């Protein structure tokens, strides 16, 4: 009562060069083995009518696929060894239906992949052997990493054979780092009917509000999250002529907004307590501040300051200290220069360990210059220029771990990222771009992006690579004339605003994908 | 109409050594860069002032810096005009300097106001900058040379407005957002400058560019017998005449004031009338398609009767000086006011200052002293008021006249409120350094004369280029021959 292809003793069966699986075994057969059989594939739902099996092994065979539920009908199956074969892929529910399985070995058959949670359903498992296979390590072997540390069953060590970047590395020794298995995408949730220039946000009573500077019609737009079936809605306007920058400041639960124009442009507002109407407080002199370009807000040592980038040679860059009632002139910088941008950044200047506030302002034809804060005189004293780059329009800053880097913008040429050393800035990455009016890094949930706009071609968005220590090309955005990019964080919802000078401005939604 | 004619500025640019070194110490780079600056400034002037700027000559100093450059743009302007007057012999309507050094001043450049078509005042000085930036600087310097002013009573009060709120105008202070358009008041100030007989030499249309020829640009170069503003705008004038920048046999004139339906003008037909008593009206030669180069009366000719004497086609009197300094509503005071003020030697009337002392004015130099005007406003139309205003009331036989004056500052040594040089104090008299002097002390000349004691034989008018414009019934260089 034993097939002629197989050599069979009373309780054991050894089959070689079998074309198809015989489904009829002697009742007292316990163990079964297949060696170099001519099987194309395992039979779908095979090994029924033979429940007496306890041990089953396959060696030196050739399999393209092992179908799901291939081992159903084996309630007494305990040991299973499929090794020393050549297999490409198996299906996940293959081992499903075997709760009596204890020992399993897929070793040395040169497997490059395994489907997520292949081992579910085997709760009696004790020993598993996967050694001797070429392991290409990606998100599949990430779930595998999840399973190795969580299973009480013992598993001998296995090693990554791919990618060549990760060679001869223990799969047991891997963490969540260097696995960006999550995909991030930016898709436009909303398009706004108006062309924009600058955007900034502020938080009041758990409500987040966003300010937009519309230059031509002169509208300083204040919008809010409607929270009722609406993504964004404009709730208030401030009307001025040739508005450039609308920067809000909140000091001690009080809302103040600075608007800048080129004629009678210096203005400081404060919101009315009742009806949320904005009321103008101060008018800074027209004669001293002419043709403003950029405005940055910064607070230093329990004191709020305020800086305006004067784009005119006649006017000077000015910092304003704030007493109880309003802003008044504190210091002036860079006389008889055309200042394109100003930036505030706190860096660690050696040998000193704490951070020191610093200012970086860029001119038209001039190299950017840096000012070091001096506490004793309440001034910025040490003034140095960063060498070997010209025609820098804007400089932005970001910090990764304990290092602080800067992104320097160039309209035509190499906009480049630099590392802050102990004394000066060090070259990190050179990135060519055309028509770039902005190079803005953004930090969103431990993800450092860097957006480089273009008034001519696509806006190039870059992502941070942790172990490559530089940015990498990430995505391409279609915005007419980008000028500023702003990160907006709602309750568990993340958005980005993209300015458009010659076209309608865009609102993108940040989405996170789990694969 | 003098406004409707599209004028042409013959510009010569001189690049110093610092500018040459910022341009890779290379001749081609400096040349192309300056050409581009002139290109942008000309793109501005073309739409605004109906005036083209053509660059016909350029010289760059790669050997050494010729003179002593200064951080003050005014000193650099003076010294540069000294270099032009003593060295530069090339013919041009204006000569500007492109300097690589930085000026420590509120201004990006300096140029003499209304100095166009002068040898001494015909220049300008601009500092280094980006392309569009130095295009603006050259635009406002040439605006100074062409008679445009930035400040005025109308602009200070608000009547003259720049209506670009996102960028200033050219005469205003320049920021990173650069101006593209003038105010209408600047336009009308230019038009008033031209209606006064100023800027005569700007009607010469350049036929030789120093760059390779191009068809369809509006200028006739070598290899082409005719040119149009553009193939699209040709249709207005010269579309019957010129195709592919070549004329058909029936036509020799593409376009111009003297060309009508592809025919020249009859000789002696008037293209442009005289704009004042200093200008001479020009007639079509019947040879060229453009009207004859602008020509005005020679210096020393009487204008506005005996009240003024012609300089550069422009009439200089004390009434026009009052109206120019303090606005159109101002009128010159009666002679009693000067005649009385000079004797006292007070602060209100005076003839000059040596060292914190007033000179007792002579009785002949009375009208060369402090300039006085009846109805005076609080602010000067140009420059800024040094000190405070002056008001002396004078009574004669019960008549009361508030004679008023002021000291107006442009340059440290240039002070308005003083009688301008060349202004007549008396018949056959003129004011120089606040003193009445005869005309024979000015070394005057007068075109070849055929008859005795008569300018151009008395049958014609002398020109600024020292050539006789005979009247009717007279021909020749001296106007001697008679032709009825
Ligand atoms: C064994 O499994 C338990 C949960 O059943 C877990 O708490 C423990 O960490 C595991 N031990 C090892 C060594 O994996
Ligand atoms: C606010 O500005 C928008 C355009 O930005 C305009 O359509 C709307 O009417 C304005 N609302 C008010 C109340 O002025
Ligand atoms: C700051 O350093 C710069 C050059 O690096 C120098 O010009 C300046 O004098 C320094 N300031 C002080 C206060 O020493
Ligand atoms: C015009 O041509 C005639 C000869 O036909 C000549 O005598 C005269 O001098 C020319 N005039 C000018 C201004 O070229
Ligand atoms: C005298 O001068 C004042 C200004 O100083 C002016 O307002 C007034 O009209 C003048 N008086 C006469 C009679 O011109
Ligand atoms: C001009 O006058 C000066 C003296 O003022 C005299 O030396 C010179 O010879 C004169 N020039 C001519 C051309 O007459
Ligand atoms: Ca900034
Ligand atoms: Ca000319
Ligand atoms: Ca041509
Ligand atoms: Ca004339």
């Amino acid at each position: 009562k034993c097939p002629a292809v197989c050599t069979c003793t009373k309780d054991n069966a050894l089959c070689e060069n079998a074309r198809s699986i015989p489904r009829t075994v002697p009742p007292d057969v316990i163990s079964l083995s297949f060696v170099r059989s001519g099987f194309t594939e395992i039979s779908e739902g095979s090994f029924l009518f033979t429940p007496s099996l306890q041990l089953l092994l396959f060696t030196s065979n050739s399999f393209d696929v092992i179908s799901d539920d291939a081992f159903i009908g084996l309630p007494h199956l305990e040991y299973l060894f499929i090794e020393n074969n050549n297999i490409k892929s198996i299906s996940r529910h293959t081992f499903r239906g075997l709760k009596s399985l204890i020992h399993l070995s897929l070793a040395n058959n040169n497997l490059q992949t395994l489907p997520k949670d292949i081992f579910k359903g085997l709760d009696s498992l004790t020993n598993v052997d996967l050694r001797g296979n070429s392991f290409n390590c990606d998100c599949k072997l990430k779930w595998l990493v999840e399973w190795l540390g969580h299973t009480n069953a013992t598993v001998e060590d296995i090693y990554c054979e791919g990618p060549p970047e990760y060679k001869k590395r223990k799969i047991n020794s891997l963490s969540s780092k260097d696995f960006d298995c999550i995909i991030t995408e930016f898709a436009k949730s909303q398009d706004l009917p108006y062309q924009s220039l600058s955007i900034d946000t502020f938080s009041y009573l758990n409500d987040e509000y966003v300010v937009i500077a519309q230059p031509f019609t002169g509208k300083c737009i204040f919008l809010e999250w409607d929270h009722v079936e609406k993504t964004f809605r404009n709730y208030d306007n401030i009307t001025g002529t040739s508005t450039v920058v609308c920067k809000p400041i909140v000091i001690e639960t009080q809302l103040y907004v600075i608007v800048a124009q080129l004629f009678g442009g210096s203005h400081i507002y404060k919101r009315d307590s009742f009806a949320n109407k904005f009321i103008k407080i101060q008018d800074i002199e027209i004669l001293k501040i002419r043709k403003p370009n950029d405005i940055e807000t910064f607070k230093i040592e329990n004191n709020w300051y305020f800086v305006v980038a004067d784009s005119s040679k006649a006017g000077f860059t000015t910092i304003y200290k704030w007493n109880g009632n309003g802003f008044y002139s504190h210091q002036s910088l860079h006389a008889w220069y055309r200042d394109t941008d100003v930036e505030y950044l706190e860096i660690v200047r050696t040998p000193q360990t704490l951070r020191t506030p610093h200012l970086i302002l860029s001119s038209s034809s001039q190299r950017p210059v840096i000012y070091q804060w001096n506490k004793a005189t309440q001034l910025f004293t040490n003034q140095t220029d960063i060498p070997n780059m010209e025609d820098v329009y804007a400089v932005k800053h970001f910090s990764v771990k304990g290092d602080v880097y800067i992104c320097l913008t160039r309209f035509i040429g190499d906009s480049k990222v630099m590392k802050w050393g102990g004394s000066s800035f060090q070259d990190i990455q050179r990135m060519p771009s055309r028509g770039s009016m902005v190079f803005q890094p953004l930090q969103i949930n431990n993800y450092q992006y860097a957006i480089l706009g273009s008034d001519y071609s696509f806006t190039q968005v870059y992502n941070w690579d942790a172990e490559k220590a530089k940015f990498v090309k990430f995505q391409e955005l279609n915005v007419q004339a980008p000028r500023s990019f702003t990160h907006v964080s709602i309750n568990k919802r993340n958005f980005l605003f993209a300015s458009s000078f010659k076209g309608n401005t865009q609102i993108y939604k940040h989405v996170i994908v789990d694969l | 109409n003098v406004e409707e004619e599209t004028k042409y500025i013959e510009l010569m640019i001189v690049n110093d050594h610092l500018m040459f070194k910022k341009h890779r110490l290379s001749v081609v780079h400096t040349n192309t860069y300056a050409k581009s600056v002139v290109n942008m400034a000309d793109l501005i002037y073309k739409d605004q002032l109906k005036t083209r700027i053509v660059l016909v000559a350029m010289e760059t100093w790669a050997t050494d810096n010729k003179f002593a450059i200064s951080e003050n743009p005014l000193i650099t302007l003076r010294e540069f005009m000294k270099y032009r007057r003593d060295f530069i012999k090339e013919k041009s309507d204006a000569v500007h300097l492109f300097s690589g050094s930085q000026f420590e001043s509120s201004r990006s450049g300096a140029a003499y106001i209304g100095g166009i078509c002068s040898l001494l005042k015909g220049g300008g000085v601009n500092e280094f900058g980006k392309t569009d930036l130095m295009a603006v600087t050259l635009a406002q310097s040439l605006a100074h040379n062409i008679g445009i002013i930035s400040d005025k009573r109308k602009l200070a009060s608000g009547e003259c407005k720049c209506e670009d709120t996102w960028s200033g105008c050219i005469m205003g202070d320049t920021g990173y957002y650069l101006p593209k358009k003038f105010t209408q008041c600047n336009i009308e100030e230019y038009h008033d400058f031209l209606n006064s007989g100023g800027g005569a030499c700007l009607f010469n249309k350049p036929s030789k560019l120093l760059d390779p020829p191009e068809c369809g640009n509006g200028f006739i170069e070598t290899g082409e017998e005719c040119d149009c503003g553009t193939p699209a705008e040709c249709v207005l004038e010269g579309a019957e005449c010129c195709k592919k920048c070549t004329l058909t046999q029936d036509s020799q004139c593409s376009d111009g004031l003297c060309c009508k339906k592809c025919k020249f003008q009859p000789m002696g037909t008037v293209c442009r009338e005289a704009v004042n008593d200093c200008d001479i009206r020009e007639t079509c030669s019947g040879n060229s398609s453009q009207c004859a180069p602008n020509i005005h009366k020679m210096d020393g000719y009487s204008c506005d009767g005996v009240q003024g004497i012609c300089f550069g086609g422009r009439c200089k009197t004390r009434d026009r000086q009052c109206k120019y300094i303090w606005g159109q509503k101002v009128t010159a005071s009666d002679k009693y006011c000067y005649e009385k003020l000079n004797i006292e030697g007070t602060e209100k009337g005076n003839c000059g200052k040596d060292k914190d002392t007033w000179i007792q004015c002579n009785k002949r130099d009375v009208l060369c002293g402090y300039l006085l005007c009846t109805n005076i406003g609080n602010i000067p139309r140009l420059g800024e008021l040094d000190g405070e205003i002056t008001s002396t009331l004078v009574v004669q036989q019960g008549r009361t006249l508030n004679c008023s004056g002021g000291h107006v500052k442009l340059e440290e040594d240039v002070d308005l409120g003083y009688v301008e040089d060349g202004t007549p104090c008396g018949p056959q008299m003129m004011c120089l350094e606040h003193r009445c002097l005869p005309v024979a002390s000015f070394n005057f000349s007068t075109c070849l004369s055929s008859k005795e004691g008569t300018i151009c034989s008395g049958n014609g008018v002398c020109s600024n280029e020292l050539k006789c414009v005979c009247n009717r019934h007279w021909i020749g260089s001296d106007c001697n021959t008679y032709f009825p």
